């Protein structure tokens, strides 16, 4: 995660990708409905 | 660059929802004890606490990869071919060759 | 199969992080995604309501339909120039359908998109680093009338393009607290007139069916363990981070995402020709530059130094 | 007892000062409610007359709702 | 918003004038970690802000 | 006196090594880094982290 | 040939993209006009009965203009 | 106020268009002392301005 090649695919229409990105979810807090999360950024800008 | 799809919740009322395997890229899943969610409207549930929300977040292919994309290569021994001028008398030629 | 009749859809509310009130708080028009990968500036906006058609769904260009405040779960209409987009200053629009649209904007540190009069006078903010940007080796802050032609790619201003689609989705469930009454000691329920509305309670045993007038309703002494809604709305929605999901979350339908990346020719300065200093085994360059251009060399041997500078000045 | 930022239900609870006196009930008594001084309405919420705040929909809809029903009275409703 | 004047100023009408005072408006942030706006998701803190 | 919502940062990956530790951090916006060891001396340290 | 990013017109000569389909005749026959299906009309461009884009005096000068005749039609301009 | 370009336009009418030029346009100050405008109180000194 972090850095090139975080997400990887034998092509850019197949349907087996693959990839690390250090998802995590966390416990909703507010009242209304939520996704709460958080993510490494995006290694192929890192790499830009 | 990728594109994270964080996809609708579900909740269930007075239940207990599960995790369960997906071949999505980075595919993570969890599942929240209670939680009570609101809307525009109020509440959504009757159950005061064992209300259980599960959240869903996998990756996929921003739309706009298909020109700013990179390619990773491996590349074996290089062979190399020219192309040459061989002139001759008052005769000239072109030829390429490896 | 990707389908373009809009009269299957319909708009929702979303939630704002951002609003006119500098509150969080339920919205028209939130923001889902903002794209930025033109070399022109310009940028994609995705939002919650539709642009370009009418409250039918049928295509009219002067007209957005966007989900209504109130309980009966309606859809509004309204004209389309009370509709603006800025960042730090104000965007000129270029191109709109549907979810989405094309705006060239300035340099700014988040994107907005407001509503500017009538009743629903709102707005919507999202973190977004917008940052100039140009093609070539030479930094310019327009394109300027003389120079020469290289790659770059442009958002298409067309909105026939396609550049991938996104999923629709069923309709989930949506309860409103009107439909409670709780007079005295017992929960009452009561449709919006002429409407068929389900509820479910939890009032030491689990009820749930489906009621057209006023329910007296068994065994419930607050209004807070019932809840009630309908059932017969049939439009998709987007894959929404903010609505729960129904029971069934197949995909039933795709939608084009306009406004395809395509390859054009952008015009690019051409810096002030250089003056060469000869000396022994060596060159002297005198460079003039208002905005830094890169300065690349190296050797033709097998050693290869290369040397990349940003030259400014003189 | 919590910290003095959370405000305790008089149940057995401690929620977030935030969500007293705004409009929802979180106490599962509706302790966070009908304690503050908060009266306006909005747009869509017609004022009876005994002073409670009632949705205009619920207005002359055949069936008594405000305590001394003036939903249901001709004069606010003609038939 | 950030800025280094503050100015009030009667914008239509026959007395129409403006007042300007030279003053550093710098974003404020609580907490140790900066932010542009209260995101939807997180602790809370506690802060001191004027009264509506 | 009040209540205001402030962010989480990304929580940071450990790697464990012989009498040393290694963070791994991520922080879009300025971030603050405290450490001190539980000693008889405290090496107090202080960083405003942004980037990975 | 010449690379993609200049058309080359029905002559020998290629051209930037960008001066096709500009209502600006390019090539020494024109032939990179008359091959997109641009149709519209400035302000001052009256539109023919046949569409074609003629400015808007050019209307009943005397003589026929337009392949129709519209233009010295007298419902257009009356005598 | 300090830009970067100087824009001329036309806001209303049928003719309704805009110019701009690139210029640098910074702002200016007087003496040893910078400033944001002239203060109330201070001593005078010797400058040029445009002659409205
Ligand atoms: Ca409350
Ligand atoms: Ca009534
Ligand atoms: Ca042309
Ligand atoms: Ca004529």
């Amino acid at each position: 995660p972090g850095a090139f090649g975080d997400i990887q695919a034998s092509s850019l229409y197949a349907t087996d990708i693959v990839a690390r990105t250090d998802i995590r979810l966390l416990k909703p807090s507010v009242k209304n409905i939520h996704v709460p999360y958080t993510q490494a950024v995006s290694g192929y800008e890192m790499w830009k | 660059k990728f594109h994270t799809v964080i996809p609708s919740p579900q909740v269930k009322c007075c239940g207990s929802l599960e995790c369960k395997a997906s071949s999505k890229a980075d595919y993570t899943c969890r599942v929240f004890g209670g939680v009570y969610p609101f809307m525009w409207g109020g509440a959504q549930c009757f159950c005061d606490s064992e209300n259980t929300q599960l959240s869903e977040a996998y990756v996929e292919f921003a739309p706009d990869c298909t020109i700013d994309h990179a390619v990773a290569l491996k590349v074996h021994t290089a062979a190399l071919k020219v192309g040459l001028r061989i002139v001759y008398g008052n005769t000239t030629a072109h030829l390429d060759t490896f | 199969s990707i389908t373009d009749d809009f009269t299957l859809t319909s708009p929702y509310l979303g939630f704002c992080p951002y609003c006119r009130h500098s509150a969080p708080c339920f919205s028209p028009i939130k923001i889902e995604n903002v794209w930025d990968e033109s070399d022109d500036g310009s940028i994609r906006i995705q939002v919650s309501a539709q642009f370009g058609y009418n409250q039918a769904g049928t295509a009219d260009v002067t007209k957005f339909r966007y989900m209504s405040y109130d309980h009966d779960h309606d859809i509004k209409e309204d004209s389309m120039e009370k509709i603006a987009i800025s960042t730090s200053g104000p965007c000129r629009r270029l191109g709109h359908k549907g979810y989405f649209l094309l705006a060239q904007c300035p340099p700014g540190d988040s994107v907005t998109v407001s509503i500017t009069s009538g009743a629903s006078e709102n707005s919507c903010t999202v973190e977004k680093k917008i940052r100039r940007k140009f093609v070539g080796r030479e930094e310019y802050l327009f394109p300027p009338v003389h120079g020469k032609l290289l790659k770059c790619h442009i958002y298409d201003h067309l909105k026939e393009t396609s550049a991938g689609y996104i999923t629709m989705h069923r309709p989930g469930p949506h309860a409103y607290k009107s439909y409670l009454k709780e007079a005295s000691g017992e929960v009452y329920i009561k449709p919006p007139s002429g409407k068929n509305v389900t509820y479910e309670c939890k009032c030491g045993d689990y009820s749930t069916g489906i009621v057209s007038t006023q329910t007296k309703m068994n065994g419930c002494t607050k209004a807070r363990q019932c809840i009630a809604y309908t059932r017969d709305q049939t439009k998709w929605v987007f894959n929404s981070p903010d609505l729960i999901r129904h029971t069934d979350h197949s995909v039933q339908g795709k939608l084009h995402i306009p406004f395809r990346l395509t390859p054009t020719v952008c015009r690019v300065p051409l810096a002030h020709t250089p003056t060469v200093t000869k000396w022994f085994k060596g060159i002297t360059l005198h460079l003039t530059a208002t905005r830094p251009t890169l300065l690349t060399t190296r050797k033709l041997g097998l050693r290869a130094d290369a040397t990349a500078e940003w030259i400014t000045g003189t | 007892k919590c910290e003095p930022s959370q405000f305790q239900c008089t149940n057995g609870r401690c929620i977030t000062l935030l969500w007293k006196c705004d409009g929802d009930e979180d106490c599962v008594d509706g302790s966070d409610e009908k304690n503050c001084v908060k009266k306006t309405c909005a747009e869509s919420d017609f004022v009876c007359n005994n002073g409670q705040c009632v949705p205009s929909r619920w207005k002359c809809d055949g069936d008594p709702d405000c305590e001394d029903g003036s939903d249901e009275s001709p004069e606010q409703c003609h038939m």
